[PDB]
């Protein structure tokens, strides 16, 4: 059940999200990134990342309604 | 007017290469097509024509369809060759028309047999009642050598609509180019 | 050559509703209809199929229909809704395929270079791999064959898709199913393989019983070619192969020992985690 | 006449069918028409799935009546029901011109059916699929249906947000779906992932093999490297400033674990196959 | 002149589309997009875009609404040139 749950996770994306830049993480789940939009916002984060791939502002994608790292 | 399905069983034996008829074979069994389309045509444009030939591999060269041009279109550069073949054109003229979209038409089959045949009479009965199940008249109007005075045709049909059918029937071919429109007088609508 | 198809799982399933379709006639009505396929490479894509009418008698198989017309107009339809798709053979759902079987190939090879056949299985009682598909060839013989001719066992698979897989794992919901499960599948595989090995060895043997003594062809088809099967039979159990086993067999063994080693640490790593946390939330809880 | 906890009755090949059409026509709205058969005043049932041109307005029927022909005269003749297109990633709602085809097809037939898909938001692992019926707009303050029953109610889910932003109630009525599944296919569609006695009985190789496990072992031994420092390291900081501090480039205790699984499942059956092998084999 | 009319009552259903580059192919239907006036997108084509045409760096027409590419063109115009 629980291989099913990640994978019914999946659906979030669908492609078209945003093209944003990981800026900096508050705590567990919760970081901050600054888009692509000019704005800069406070989101959460998906569990299914591996914490390894931070750092150094990366290029990541958000959804477009709810803005979240993805 | 009344609804059926006309299924044809030409004759590109061999033995329709002659001149018993007055130009060719070819010619007489391809007029005798020209008068059952319009026949059939002037009946009813509901009715549909599908055309068979007696060859090694008996072709359904035209569906069961109720134009009549495609059939005329394959007429021509028939290749009267190979060998004349009864009970299996009765045969893919018999299964043939199960596959009819229409239903309410009843099948009949018209052959122009002109090569000697070499059928047997339990095989015309067996055939026969097989036509008594379904009751596939069938009127044949031979053209050229067919048989000793046609015969096993008119058992055939006999054994088909037995015990006072009167359904199919059995022409001649002795001298020529029959005209159909006489030879169905009476039977204008049924042969 | 093709030497191996794709076929997608719509197909196989598009043969089943239409073999349902006139599935009421119970006793035999061989279902047949156009296969459609994309020519991909030397390997064949095979992706959209229909159906056609068709119908043939008990005695003298010579006698069957394919309406030329319903095939002419329907894939006129199919072309119109689909230039990409196109014809490429065709099937019937015969579970062990018949002699007439060649005829129907030999009539529509004019519409396709070779449309190649497709034998599915309704009802394959086999648990392997079902609906293979063959492609006729001539192979005139020593004995005077005019012309020898035959089709041809031709690999095939299952095609996927990325929507298609979503659909169809979406319904694989109704019944479990263990496709992440480590070292079972394995086992499951080599499993099925000895049952296919014993089956294979149970119909060649029925077969050959069959042709050693009372009534069967005594022909030189496979006669020898099967003996020369016999002539690989590698004698396992020898001098230098010995040598073969012991020197990387205890190597994997190696591998799997330190593994074990570090697993064992891990796993042991824990038991101070649990033990801490335990007594020394306890003792400050009173 | 009243209303009831309807179902929607399918056929497998009717999803495949959607979704491969969809997914083709995936920029924009693909229609077509779904067929079926009225089993009730109950329920509803699919059988079969078509679509035709469009450049949304279809084109000449005349497509229409040859095409129900052919499928009558080969197969059965059967009994359109609904129909269905696509919203690609959109909120899987009646757009103001499908609940314009609505009053044209309700007109016709009564329990005419739209079916929303979108080939977008469905996952590999679940699909989504949608269908909705349309509802009289004199009736709004008159009850539609009885509601004699929870599966239609409180048994079903939950309307989302995106379409009912649309209707949710109104202008329609949302209906419930499931699968129906033949012996037939249920068996076929078991069995379509597993292989010939060949590949149960590869050998892979000893020397890809054995280069495979000489290369893991090798940065494995730097995940060991990693290892030590970092378990002895334990800055006394509470557990979950190192969860805050472990996001970053720090994975021991992670990596360790999988190498070994992996060394573990190659070099067990990698063995047992050649074991099996030799006993069976001579 | 109704066949003029019928010419607008075609015309009144077309709607226009974004303008923006290539910037990189993730994957065979993923695409890194940029649009000319500021943020970027990642994308997907049709079916039959003929994407090795696709390289970083050309431009497409991207759909307004699913926001996907169609129709890959030639470069711009400048009009401190044309002029
Ligand atoms: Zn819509």
């Amino acid at each position: 059940e629980f291989l099913h749950a990640q994978e019914e996770v999946k659906r979030i994306q669908s492609i078209p999200l945003v093209i944003g830049q990981f800026l900096e993480a508050v705590d567990q789940n919760t970081a901050i990134v600054g888009s692509t939009t000019g704005s800069n916002y406070y989101v959460r984060i998906l569990s299914t990342i591996d914490r390894e791939l931070l750092k150094p502002n990366a290029s990541v994608a958000l959804h477009k309604h709810s803005n979240a790292l993805v | 007017m009344v609804l059926e399905s006309t299924m044809v069983c030409v004759d590109n034996s061999e033995y329709m290469r002659n001149g018993d008829f007055l130009p060719t074979r070819l010619q007489a069994q391809q007029d005798a097509v020209n008068i059952v389309c319009h026949s059939k045509t002037r009946s009813n444009p509901e009715n549909n024509v599908g055309l068979i030939t007696l060859a090694n591999d008996c072709e359904v060269l035209t569906t069961l369809t109720p134009d009549t041009g495609r059939i005329l279109s394959k007429l021509h550069t028939v290749q009267p060759k190979g060998k004349i073949t009864f009970c299996t054109g009765i045969r893919v003229a018999h299964l043939a028309l199960k596959h009819r979209q229409g239903k309410n038409h009843k099948m009949r089959i018209i052959a122009f047999v002109g090569s000697p045949v070499e059928d047997n009479e339990k095989d015309l009965v067996k055939l026969a009642k097989r036509l008594k199940k379904e009751k596939v008249n069938v009127d044949i109007i031979n053209f050229g050598e067919e048989e000793v005075n046609t015969e096993k045709l008119t058992a055939f049909v006999n054994t088909l609509n037995g015990k006072d059918g009167t359904g199919s029937h059995l022409v001649t071919v002795p001298p020529g180019p029959s005209l159909a429109d006489a030879l169905i007088s009476s039977p204008i609508l049924a042969g | 050559a093709v030497q191996k198809v794709v076929v997608h799982p719509l197909v196989l399933l598009s043969v089943v509703d239409h073999f349902n379709r006139i599935g009421k006639v119970g006793n035999q009505k061989r279902v047949v209809g156009v296969l459609l396929g994309s020519w991909q490479k030397k390997v064949l894509d095979v992706s959209n199929s229909f159906a056609v009418p068709f119908d043939e008698d008990d005695k003298d198989d010579s006698v069957w229909f394919l309406d030329h017309d319903y095939l002419e107009n329907m894939y006129g339809m199919f072309k119109k809704v689909n230039a990409r798709e196109r014809i490429v053979g065709w099937y019937h759902t015969g579970p062990k395929l018949h002699k007439n079987d060649i005829a129907i190939n030999e009539l529509m090879k004019r519409y396709c270079p070779n449309s190649v056949l497709v034998i599915i299985d309704v009802k394959p009682k086999d648990l392997g791999l079902p609906t293979e598909a063959y492609i006729s060839v001539e192979e005139v013989h020593d004995d005077g064959t005019p012309t020898s001719k035959t089709f041809e066992h031709v690999t095939s698979e299952i095609g996927a898709e990325e929507a298609e897989e979503v659909g169809v794992e979406h319904l694989l919901r109704d019944i479990k199913d263990t496709t992440v499960g480590t070292l079972s599948q394995r086992i499951t595989n080599q499993v099925h393989g000895l049952k296919g090995l014993n089956s294979k060895l149970l119909d060649i043997r029925s077969y050959l019983e069959k042709v050693a003594t009372g009534k069967l062809p005594i022909n030189h088809q496979i006669i020898y070619q099967l003996q020369d099967v016999f002539n690989l039979l590698p004698d396992v159990s020898l001098q230098e192969f010995v040598k073969a086993f012991y020197l990387k067999t205890n190597d994997q063994m190696v591998v799997v020992y330190l593994a074990s080693l570090i697993r064992s640490v891990v796993a042991l790593h824990n038991l101070i985690n649990n033990k801490i946390a335990n007594r020394d939330a306890e003792k400050k809880e009173g | 006449a009243v209303d009831t906890a309807e179902q929607v009755y399918i056929s497998s090949l009717a999803l495949l069918k959607m979704l491969k059409h969809g997914r083709a026509g995936v920029p924009m709205e693909v229609m077509g028409l779904m067929l079926g058969e009225f089993v009730d005043d109950y329920t509803v049932r699919v059988i079969d799935v078509f679509a035709m041109p469009q450049s949304v307005e279809a084109v000449d029927p005349v497509f229409q009546a040859k095409m129900l022909d052919m499928l009558k005269q080969t197969g059965r003749p059967e009994m359109v029901v609904g129909w269905y297109h696509s919203h690609p990633g959109f909120g899987c709602w009646l757009s103001g011109v499908d609940i314009n085809t609505q009053q044209s097809f309700e007109a016709l037939s009564e329990r005419a059916v739209a079916v929303v898909v979108d080939p977008i938001q469905s996952v590999k692992g679940k699909v989504v699929i949608d269908a909705f019926r349309l509802i009289n707009a004199n009736m709004m303050v008159l009850g539609h249906e009885p509601r004699q029953t929870t599966s239609n109610l409180g048994h079903l889910n939950k309307p989302s947000i995106q379409a009912l932003i649309h209707g949710l109630n109104r202008h329609y009525y949302s209906i419930t779906i499931n699968y129906r599944k033949n012996e037939l296919e249920q068996k076929m569609l078991l069995n379509l992932h597993k292989k010939s006695w060949m590949e149960g009985l590869t050998l892979q190789d000893y020397s890809e093999h054995c280069k495979h496990n000489e290369s893991v072992v090798k940065e494995m031994l730097e995940l060991a490297k990693n290892y030590n420092k970092a378990v002895e390291e334990e800055d006394k900081m509470t557990p979950e400033q190192l969860a805050i501090k472990n996001v970053g480039k720090q994975d021991p205790k992670r990596h360790l674990e999988e190498h070994v699984d992996v060394l573990m499942t190659s070099n067990i059956v990698q063995c047992l196959a050649a074991m099996l092998d030799t006993v069976v084999f001579k | 002149q109704y066949e003029k009319s019928e010419n607008d009552l075609k015309a009144l259903q077309s709607v226009g589309q974004i303008v923006g580059e290539v910037l990189k192919q993730l994957t065979e239907e993923k695409f890194i997009v940029k649009a000319t006036n500021g943020p970027r997108y990642v994308v997907g084509c049709r079916r039959q875009l003929d994407k090795s045409k696709l390289k970083p760096g050309t431009r497409v027409a991207l759909d307004m609404t699913t926001l996907t590419i169609m129709r890959y063109l030639p470069r711009e115009v400048d009009p401190l040139v044309y002029n």
